[PDB]
């Protein structure tokens, strides 16, 4: 059952969310001038890699989903970005359609979950200061 | 009711641009024979290429706002001139020389096409100078004042090419770096922009030839099942037409002469080849095709063109308008030097709405060329010794169409190379690179514990 | 294309509509050539005003049909009217 | 700016030549399409035939195929290299050939057929007597 | 409730310990020789950028505060370091004047921390492992 | 007082621009007390 | 006024003001660059 | 070796000698011939 690189794109949601393994693994990889030719290509090329996915892991950090990939947080779905059954959003969609579905509510989602994290560990840690 | 949840690593991408690297495979890396297209600082590629075929998935391609042909033609023209500044300059070549016309062994149709011209020349010492002679074409000569100078004495200097370096095209691959995705769409009826439902991603792409030429796409990858033709619009006149055959017609591009390349001392360390004599006789550089399976060929666009313009209008051919040498003519690299070929053999034909002869195209040879019109360079090639013949295809064609008459029963087409990225992109319309967002958030039912 | 009205005789202040029946599928443009000078862009794409144009212009297809109308006649506007597909000019329509 | 300096009007007689000028200065010459437009006084204006600069590469209107030629001459100064005239030349001069004969130019150089830019005007007389 | 970057920087240590998380966020951001004066100028800065922020994320990682921002720790805090009351700490101050106070106790506590975890995950797989 | 004009350095004028500015780096970490017992 | 020091006599005494005067420098003449060929390619301006 | 002279076409007493006539030899397009050319160098830019 190893389909490979973005190998479930077209896939079912809810079978494209059993693959993300794969697509997790693939964001980082690895007679004088004509070294720098090509070498200023390749250097600019490994560290905007590196820092497009030191952004995705940070910014992935604070809402609680430290070292996860299915993580699941505290604020519920709005039904004004959809309104739709869980079976008209899961077994039957695929994520290429679903992004273009809530592309003008992600950094309104954005904003609540980071917000619920500062909530949470400033609460926590006044659950266990009793203590 | 439902409940936000992140997903890190989602299949969802989007139109991106980026710095594709390049890539080759191996053996012509370790011969070491140092290509002036530098895959031996380049990246070796992989044993094979990961061409994972996607499903169910209709990508929004487009061939005509791609970015990979405005990346390549920047890295083309980095690599020819990255290739030059280790060569030298022909700086002390810009004298007054004394030229006349070769007689030896001449047929009236090269008479005058190249002249003996001889010249003083610095030496190795700074303060001697020996009286030398070569043999200039007439298209790198003009008159002073019988005193002749260069062509270019009075508009930029010229690195002769090191005869180390070959101009001979290595296929190279591009591949997409980390966090990015090279689609490749794998449908045969994909004319120029929509959806290709057949999709499938790619790590590096295969082997691209940067190959130069004009009116004639030579050693190109062929378009099966059909012979295709592209265009941006095609009712639009400013528009090139991109023609992609199926068989590959074959050409035999020879020169009969046998020059002696001789190399010349200008000062310390530094020398200048020019053709000393021609052993034998000299006659004029020939290209041939044979016309059974060029007449078939030219009867395949026809009844693939008149899809675009209907079924009764009496397609016509034409040769080349106007321009300059390497607009109006057949221009390439065989094995090292360059052809300006005339193809008003071949585009002259008309169609009305219903073997061993080998059409000639006779050619001439250039030295100080410019291959990019930018002011300020020049590239004088050195003479390659020996005969020189390649066999090559022409699996690509451009043709431009012309006017308006008011009356849509005839189109008279006619070829054309105003551009050099033309070519590539005869080659990499069916990729097109993405980046991979991977974060995505739906609702489940989670409610956290804590 | 073609031009249907050929002249125009209103005052300044009128309305005046000019109608380019195209053939093929093309992005219309129009044009405006005042006696004595060059002409100029007004409307390019069919519904577009050029850069510098006072609005009292304006482009409307309905299909193979375009139409200029001109909202207000001023005293620099007495000129004659060209539409432009790929390279074919219309026939001209002078209003006065 | 935009700058289309063209020649002075000239005034033949049937069976001459002629030979206008236009002088592209402002933007790069060598990227851009130039055009060639004559406008009759009572006739439809008239298309002739772009002109890409570098190569100099043709395509003339079909009712002058082999009549209109046209040229370029680049600027080779590698301090200016955004300035270039563009000639034209018309054989075999007639009655029906009394217009004025524009050099336009498109709005942005990715589509050509907004010609937004033009010439002065060089108005060609021919006359019989 | 948005101030901005460093907007609490002289705000009171216990309003100032609530809007960690945009400080947290601005750490990492973002004819021919030309490009290369301006491009190991930015070049540097980008590598630098991203190897100082993966320091201080691996030293919290080894405390036991993997992907937290407020984690709270076993070793209690030794009052030879500071004798102060907690409203004299936590809200009068701010966090300028609380960097000079205790600049000289920096690497002993950064020893301390580092201490109590690795006797922290040498029991707990001791506790489990009976399991 | 005799004032007189020189130039002698070529970094004076930008420094009559600069002097508002300083920068610096910010050193994210931090410890404080307060009162925590972790669980396990 | 700013100085590193008002009484050392090596150190500046950089001064800034509130409304700036107003400098008109011209040159009255009217030159004529002319361009001299050096070498192939390479020009060299003179006043003529 | 430039081959220097006096203006004195429209000059005033106070820009007295300030700009010399400079005329001198120079190497053409070719590298075998030599034209001679003219130029105009204040005074601050030669020396005798
Ligand atoms: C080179 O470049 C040029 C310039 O870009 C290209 O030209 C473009 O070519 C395309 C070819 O697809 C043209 O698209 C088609 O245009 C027609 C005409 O649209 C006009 O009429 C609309 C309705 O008018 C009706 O009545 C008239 C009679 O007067 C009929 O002639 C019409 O056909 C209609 O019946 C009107 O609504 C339009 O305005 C709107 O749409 C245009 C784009 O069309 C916008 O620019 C406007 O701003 C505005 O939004 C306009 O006035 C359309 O009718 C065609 O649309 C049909 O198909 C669409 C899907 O492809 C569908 O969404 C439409 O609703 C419509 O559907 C019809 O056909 C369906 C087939 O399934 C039927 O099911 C349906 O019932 C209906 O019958 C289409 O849009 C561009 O207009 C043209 N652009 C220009 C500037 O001319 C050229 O092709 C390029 N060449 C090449 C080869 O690359
Ligand atoms: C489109 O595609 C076609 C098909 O690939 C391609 O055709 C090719 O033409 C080129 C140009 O002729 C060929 O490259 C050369 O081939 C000649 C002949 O080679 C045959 O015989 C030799 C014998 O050794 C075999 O090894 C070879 O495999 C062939 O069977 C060779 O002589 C050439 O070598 C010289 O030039 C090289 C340039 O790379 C040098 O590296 C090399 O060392 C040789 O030059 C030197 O030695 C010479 C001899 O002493 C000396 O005189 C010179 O001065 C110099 O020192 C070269 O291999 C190529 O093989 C053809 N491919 C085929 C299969 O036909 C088109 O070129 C291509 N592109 C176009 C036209 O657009
Ligand atoms: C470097 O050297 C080159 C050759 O010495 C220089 O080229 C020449 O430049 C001049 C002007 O700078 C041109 O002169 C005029 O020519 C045009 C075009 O016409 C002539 O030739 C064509 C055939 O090519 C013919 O069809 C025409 O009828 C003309 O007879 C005329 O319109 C003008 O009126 C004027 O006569 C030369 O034509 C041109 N020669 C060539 C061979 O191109 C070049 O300018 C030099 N570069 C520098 C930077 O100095
Ligand atoms: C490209 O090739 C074509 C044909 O292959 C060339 O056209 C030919 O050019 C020659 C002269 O160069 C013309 O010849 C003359 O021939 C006539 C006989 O028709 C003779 O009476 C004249 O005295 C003169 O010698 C020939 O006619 C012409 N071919 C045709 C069909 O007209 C063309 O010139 C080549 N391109 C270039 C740039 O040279
Ligand atoms: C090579 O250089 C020599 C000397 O510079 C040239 O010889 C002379 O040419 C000039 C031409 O004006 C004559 O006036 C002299 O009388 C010649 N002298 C001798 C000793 O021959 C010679 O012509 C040059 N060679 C070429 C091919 O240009
Ligand atoms: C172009 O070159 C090829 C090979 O160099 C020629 O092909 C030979 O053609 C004959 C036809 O009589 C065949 O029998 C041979 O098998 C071919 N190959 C060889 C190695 O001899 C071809 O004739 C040339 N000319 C064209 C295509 O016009
Ligand atoms: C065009 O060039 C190609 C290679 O550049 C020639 O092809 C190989 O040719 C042999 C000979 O028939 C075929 O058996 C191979 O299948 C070809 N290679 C591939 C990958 O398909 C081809 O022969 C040339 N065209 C002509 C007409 O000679
Ligand atoms: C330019 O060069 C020529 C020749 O090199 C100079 O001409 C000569 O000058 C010397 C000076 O010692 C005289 O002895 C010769 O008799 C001159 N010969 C001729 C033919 O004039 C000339 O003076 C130089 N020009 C300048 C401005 O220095
Ligand atoms: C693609 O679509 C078909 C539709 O029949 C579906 O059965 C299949 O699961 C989809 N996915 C793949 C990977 O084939
Ligand atoms: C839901 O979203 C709408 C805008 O899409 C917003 O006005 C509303 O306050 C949101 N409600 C909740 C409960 O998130
Ligand atoms: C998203 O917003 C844009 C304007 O910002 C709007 O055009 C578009 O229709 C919106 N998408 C949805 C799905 O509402
Ligand atoms: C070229 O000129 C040189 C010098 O005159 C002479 O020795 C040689 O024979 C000539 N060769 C040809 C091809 O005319
Ligand atoms: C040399 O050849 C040219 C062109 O072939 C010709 O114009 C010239 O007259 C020839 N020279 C002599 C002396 O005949
Ligand atoms: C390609 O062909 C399809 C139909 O096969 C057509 O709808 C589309 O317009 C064509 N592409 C272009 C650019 O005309
Ligand atoms: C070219 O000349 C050389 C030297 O005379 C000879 O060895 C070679 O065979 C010649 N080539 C041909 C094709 O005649
Ligand atoms: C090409 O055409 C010429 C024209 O006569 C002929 O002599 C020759 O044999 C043909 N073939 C080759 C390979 O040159
Ligand atoms: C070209 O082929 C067509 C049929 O494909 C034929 O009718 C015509 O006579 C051929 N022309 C030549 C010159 O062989
Ligand atoms: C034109 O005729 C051909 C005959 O082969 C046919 O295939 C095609 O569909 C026709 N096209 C039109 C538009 O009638
Ligand atoms: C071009 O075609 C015409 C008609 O088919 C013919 O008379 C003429 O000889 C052809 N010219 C060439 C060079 O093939
Ligand atoms: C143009 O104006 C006429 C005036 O009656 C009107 O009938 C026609 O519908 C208009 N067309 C458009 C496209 O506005
Ligand atoms: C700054 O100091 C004042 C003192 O009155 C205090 O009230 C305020 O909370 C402090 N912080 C800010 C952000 O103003
Ligand atoms: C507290 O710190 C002092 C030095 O500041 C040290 O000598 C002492 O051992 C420490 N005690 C504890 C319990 O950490
Ligand atoms: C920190 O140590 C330095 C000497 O290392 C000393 O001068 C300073 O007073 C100390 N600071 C405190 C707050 O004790
Ligand atoms: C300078 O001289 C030129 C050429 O004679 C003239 O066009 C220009 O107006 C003059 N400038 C002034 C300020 O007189
Ligand atoms: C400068 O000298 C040259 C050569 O003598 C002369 O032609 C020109 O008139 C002189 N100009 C001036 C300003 O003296
Ligand atoms: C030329 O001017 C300089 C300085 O103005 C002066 O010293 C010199 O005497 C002048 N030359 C002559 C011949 O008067």
């Amino acid at each position: 059952v190893f389909l490979g690189f973005l190998g479930a794109a077209g896939s079912t949601m809810g079978a494209a969310s059993m693959t993300l393994t794969v697509q997790a693994r693939n964001l980082l990889s690895g007679h004088l001038l004509k070294l720098t030719v090509w070498g200023i290509k390749q250097l600019q090329a490994r560290v905007l890699a590196v820092e497009r996915y030191l952004r995705d892991q940070q910014l992935l950090g604070i809402w609680g989903c430290s070292g996860k990939l299915i993580c699941c947080t505290n604020v519920p779905w709005n039904s004004s970005w959809s309104n739709r059954n869980l079976s008209e959003i899961w077994d039957n969609m695929t994520w290429l359609q679903w992004d273009k579905e809530i592309s003008n509510y992600t950094q309104i989602i954005y904003g609540l979950l980071e917000e619920s994290q500062n909530q949470q560990e400033k609460n926590e840690q006044d659950l266990l200061a009793l203590d | 009711n439902l409940w936000v949840t992140v997903y890190y690593g989602v299949p969802v991408w989007k139109d991106a641009e980026t710095t594709l690297f390049c890539a080759s495979d191996a053996k012509a890396y370790e011969t070491e024979k140092h290509n002036v297209w530098a895959t031996h600082a380049c990246v070796p590629t992989d044993p094979n290429p990961q061409e994972i075929h996607l499903e169910n998935v209709t990508e929004e391609f487009n061939m005509w706002k791609n970015n990979m042909v405005e990346q390549m033609h920047t890295d083309i023209i980095s690599l020819w001139d990255q290739s030059l500044k280790p060569c030298v300059k022909l700086t002390p070549l810009c004298v007054t020389l004394q030229c006349t016309n070769v007689t030896n062994n001449i047929t009236d149709d090269m008479r005058g096409e190249l002249k003996n011209c001889s010249f003083n020349m610095t030496t190795e010492l700074r303060d001697k100078k020996q009286k030398v002679y070569s043999l200039f074409y007439r298209l790198d000569v003009v008159q002073i004042n019988k005193e002749y100078r260069l062509i270019n004495c009075n508009t930029s200097a010229c690195t002769q090419a090191c005869p180390k370096v070959s101009f001979e095209p290595i296929p190279i691959h591009y591949c997409a770096p980390a966090g990015f995705a090279i689609l490749k769409c794998k449908d045969k009826k994909f004319n120029g922009t929509g959806p290709c439902p057949s999709v499938s991603t790619v790590q590096c792409t295969h082997g691209i030839k940067p190959v130069v030429s004009t009116q004639l796409l030579l050693n190109g990858s062929l378009a099966e099942e059909e012979v295709m033709i592209r265009s941006e619009n095609i009712t639009n006149n400013a528009k090139n037409i991109l023609v992609q055959f199926n068989t590959p017609v074959q050409i035999n591009c020879t020169r009969p002469n046998n020059n002696t390349r001789k190399s010349i001392r200008i000062g310390p360390g530094q020398a200048f080849y020019a053709t000393g004599d021609i052993i034998g006789d000299i006659r004029q550089a020939h290209c041939n095709v044979s016309k059974a399976t060029w007449n078939e060929t030219l009867g395949k666009v026809v009844k693939q063109l008149r899809k675009h313009f209907g079924n009764n209008t009496i397609i016509r051919f034409a040769n080349s308008s106007g321009g300059d040498l390497e607009v109006t003519t057949h221009s390439f690299n065989c094995g090292g030097e360059f052809f300006y070929c005339n193809t008003s053999g071949l585009f002259n034909s008309t169609w009305i709405s219903n073997s061993n002869d080998s059409i000639t195209l006779p050619c001439r040879i250039k030295q100080i060329i410019n291959m990019w019109q930018r002011i300020g360079q020049c590239m004088y090639a050195p003479p390659i010794q020996g005969v020189i013949r390649c066999v090559s295809n022409i699996t690509g064609l451009i043709l431009t169409r012309d006017g308006g008459s008011t009356n849509s029963t005839t189109e008279t087409f006619r070829p054309g190379g105003g551009d050099m990225r033309d070519n590539w992109r005869s080659e990499l319309y069916k990729y097109k690179v993405v980046k991979i967002e991977p974060l995505g958030v739906a609702p489940t039912r989670c409610k956290r514990r804590v | 294309l073609t031009q249907s009205p050929g002249t125009l005789s209103l005052s300044p202040g009128e309305t005046a509509i000019i109608s380019c029946r195209t053939s093929q599928y093309g992005s219309l443009a129009w044009y405006q050539q005042r006696p004595g000078q060059a002409p100029r862009l007004v409307i390019y794409s069919g519904s577009t005003r050029a850069a510098g144009i006072p609005d009292r212009f304006s482009g409307s297809r309905w299909g193979p049909d375009y139409n200029l109308t001109i909202s207000n006649l001023e005293s620099g506007d007495f000129g004659v009217y060209y539409c432009q597909q790929y390279e074919f000019f219309g026939q001209g329509t002078k209003v006065q | 700016q935009v700058q289309l300096v063209q020649s002075g009007g000239q005034m033949k007689k049937p069976g001459e030549s002629m030979r206008i000028s236009c002088r592209a200065s402002g933007y790069e010459f060598i990227d851009c399409t130039l055009n060639w437009i004559r406008l009759a006084p009572g006739k439809r204006p008239e298309w002739m035939g772009w002109l890409k600069p570098r190569w100099g590469a043709v395509n003339y209107a079909r009712p002058l195929q082999g009549r209109v030629t046209m040229t370029r001459q680049l600027s080779q100064d590698p301090d200016d290299p955004d300035w270039g005239t563009a000639f034209l030349e018309l054989r075999s001069l007639t009655v029906d050939d009394t217009a004025v004969y524009f050099c336009t130019r498109g709005k942005n150089c990715d589509y050509n057929w907004d010609f937004e830019h033009w010439g002065r005007g060089t108005p060609v007389i021919v006359s019989s007597p």
